[PDB]
């Protein structure tokens, strides 16, 4: 009995068992502590070896067992109706907090807890990197270690005191250590390796906005064309035919080719096929937020309207031509900035987002000083009729318009493809 | 439509950027009142709760030192008596007593 | 062929859809092939390739063996800058120089990988001494007017020549289809 | 082992260098603890000017 | 259009294949300020780089 060594559950009797759910759905521990907690079957483990073994009696559990672990933790570990009917409180962590002064001020004495040394500058930075992290402009991100680990970094950059412009040369220092992947593709985009126009016109082209993996997620513009030629209604994607585009980036290509069969209702099934590639992809594609920048295209190409390529086109759009709001919308406006600065801002560069997102744009200080100097512009929409009519420089009602120009272009088609079969016939 | 730079603007204007703040530690699970009051009501009732959160949140953390404040009465002093050369229990008994 | 082998084909086949529309859908079914091929294939190296060809195919132009072929193309019909050029360039005219070099073989590359080419000491003695030709080109149409030999746009243009031969062969369909009806 | 020391817990003074390459990480990354323990990302360039 | 020999000669031209030449060590992580740079907060910070 002298050789019996207390485990974790022995010393937490009368207070409180803190487990990770990783820990236990990975080490295979989890059916053991689960008949521990509901048989009370506490059993000092021995090797195999073991030539005998003492008989220990079944201990009622006092503890309080609190499993922490992610959503993802515990999904892998709820199947279990075991673990529903032992663990019947569950408490969640909510991702954001809201953006109120209470809770920059609760940010700010937590840092000072930590033994950092805020000015009310670098507080300021520091909740306003935390709202940018959640991508929201009323909520700041709940990630507290996050805000730790950067307030390290800007103290050792800023000596110890975390002034305002020690935290954002620790978010630019943040940035520049992982801005490798984006140096190199607009140094492609300079040699003309990826050929992208951040200027001029051009008949059924759009800079998508494309939002990279790994670490921090970069936006960069992704040349998107589009095709029309004569022939019965098939709207191709040669990223989804090719099986690069995902589940989702198809969706978004069926819900656009159902809203242009059922807005253009003149003539039959519609007499035009549309080709959408993204140009240079040679990638898997998923996600619908490049659907406003597929819709726009299409619709120039069918019509021959030049659109603006100086303006990048992010937005996924619904069956109905309206359009539906978009994740990281930061990261897409700020690599398009990234891009045209590389190009050089030519003073007309702009974005074209969701209206939406707004409450998600908390652009970065570069970004928002161009927008003041009136070198950067973002327009916000919310039905594709609204960016094709910013895109095309024109308006859809209206006598030149762009619907009597898409409607022009669909007619022609429908024609030539008539007249095939006047020659088929005849 | 274009957004004016204002519409913009999402940066919370700064006073001063010295003056060091002095601000009082903030209560544990700040922001986390769902996850405070559904450990409070598992401190309570002696149930067995589980954390749910984004991972690198601070919950071990918050937790610990939310705990750490909570408090309960002196738990006994549990040993393992052997009933038999062979058989042994956990026996528990009050504080000091050992 | 692989992902992006068949989104190269796609490509070039939308952009063969749209550059000629006075007829109706494409009249004319292309087939490409890479003659003893019996490998996978990967990547977009030959779609510049593979739409010369088979724009010669369409309007029955010659083109010019001597000359490799290289580059992507996107659907609007300009050619994509491309990897491991150096390795294609030289493979072009070592076998070039293994057949005997004829004083006129070359490699048509992108006008974008410029900056990549970087040809081994003989290829560039080659070059200077006019026994190998380097052409860079940004639009498919240089291209098919290199290999052609003529010129796109202008009387008996390489462009008359492709229009003849899809109204040539949207006749012979059409004519199927009159006697199919009488 | 018929038994075993009983080391207490250590603090660590050391500073952990990993090397490897982009392959080696990225399935490395997808540990929140690998991103939460080390912050700083040090790229070397393929290629130099 | 043809590339002319000129535009296509990318070697760096020999002063002479003679007179070893004598160079300072270079400074280390040449051409990688990026990972130098990060390296050297990483130090100074006494992060997990
Ligand atoms: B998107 O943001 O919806 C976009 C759509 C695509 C059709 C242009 N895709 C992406 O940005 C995704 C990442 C993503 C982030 C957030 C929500 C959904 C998707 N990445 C890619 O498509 C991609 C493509 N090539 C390289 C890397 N990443
Ligand atoms: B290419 O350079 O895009 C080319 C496309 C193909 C249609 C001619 N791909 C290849 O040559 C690949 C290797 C590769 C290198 C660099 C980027 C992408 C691909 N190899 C092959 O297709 C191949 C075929 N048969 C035998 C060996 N290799």
């Amino acid at each position: 009995v002298s050789l019996i060594r207390p485990g974790a559950v022995h010393r937490a009797q009368g207070g409180y068992l803190i487990l990770d759910a990783l820990s236990l759905k990975r080490e295979g521990t989890w059916e053991a502590f689960k008949r521990a907690l509901r048989n009370g079957q506490v059993e000092p483990v021995t090797e195999p070896q073991a030539p005998a073994g003492l008989e220990v009696e079944p201990f009622p559990i006092q503890m309080q067992v609190i499993l922490v672990g992610t959503p993802e933790a515990f999904e892998g570990l709820e199947e279990d109706p075991a673990f529903s009917e032992l663990f019947r409180i569950r408490a969640e962590f909510s991702p954001t907090l809201p953006a109120s002064p209470e809770n920059c001020t609760a940010l700010g004495g937590w840092l000072l807890a930590q033994g950092f040394q805020l000015t009310q500058g670098g507080l300021t930075r520091l909740y306003d990197e935390a709202r940018r992290m959640a991508e929201q402009r009323d909520r700041m991100d709940a990630r507290l270690v996050e805000i730790r680990a950067l307030a390290e970094e800007a103290a050792v950059l800023g000596g110890g005191l975390l002034t305002a412009e020690s935290v954002e040369q620790a978010i630019a220092a943040r940035e520049h250590r992982s801005f490798l992947s984006e140096e190199e593709f607009l140094r492609a985009v300079q040699e003309g390796v990826i050929r992208l126009r951040t200027t001029g016109r051009a008949v059924g082209e759009v800079n998508s906005l494309v939002v990279v993996e790994a670490a921090p997620y970069w936006g960069r513009p992704a040349r998107l064309t589009a095709r029309a030629a004569p022939g019965r209604d098939h709207l191709i994607s040669i990223d989804r035919e090719a099986g690069l585009g995902g589940q989702i980036f198809h969706k978004a290509v069926l819900t656009l080719a159902g809203y242009l069969r059922s807005r253009y209702i003149e003539h039959g099934s519609l007499p035009v096929t549309i080709s959408l590639a993204f140009e240079q992809n040679y990638v898997s594609i998923e996600g619908d937020s490049a659907g406003l920048a597929e819709l726009v295209a299409a619709l120039s190409a069918i019509g021959n309207l030049p659109l603006r390529q100086d303006l990048a086109v992010t937005g996924a759009v619904d069956q109905t031509g309206k359009v539906l709001a978009v994740g990281a919308i930061n990261a897409k406006v700020e690599g398009f900035f990234r891009v045209c600065k590389a190009l050089g801002l030519s003073g007309t560069q702009g974005v074209i987002l969701p209206e939406a997102n707004l409450a998600n744009l908390t652009l970065r200080a570069e970004v928002l000083e161009a927008v003041r100097a009136g070198q950067f512009h973002i327009y916000a929409v919310e039905t594709a009729e609204q960016a094709l009519e910013i895109l095309a420089g024109a308006r859809m009602e209206g006598f030149r318009g762009l619907q009597e120009k898409i409607r022009a272009g669909l007619e022609a088609f429908a024609r030539l493809e008539e007249g095939h079969d006047k020659e088929d016939r005849e | 439509m274009r957004l004016s730079y204002e519409a913009l603007e999402w940066r919370t204007p700064i006073e001063n950027s010295t003056e060091p703040v002095s601000l009082p530690p903030p209560p544990p699970f700040f922001g986390q009142e769902r996850a405070r009051e559904a450990l409070e009501l598992a401190i309570r009732g002696g149930f067995h709760a589980y954390l749910v959160g984004p991972p690198s949140l601070g919950k071990h953390e918050a937790l610990l030192a939310y705990l750490s404040t909570q408090s309960v009465e002196t738990p006994p002093d549990l040993l393992y008596v052997p009933l038999s050369e062979r058989k042994v229990a956990v026996l528990t008994l009050p504080s000091g007593q050992e």
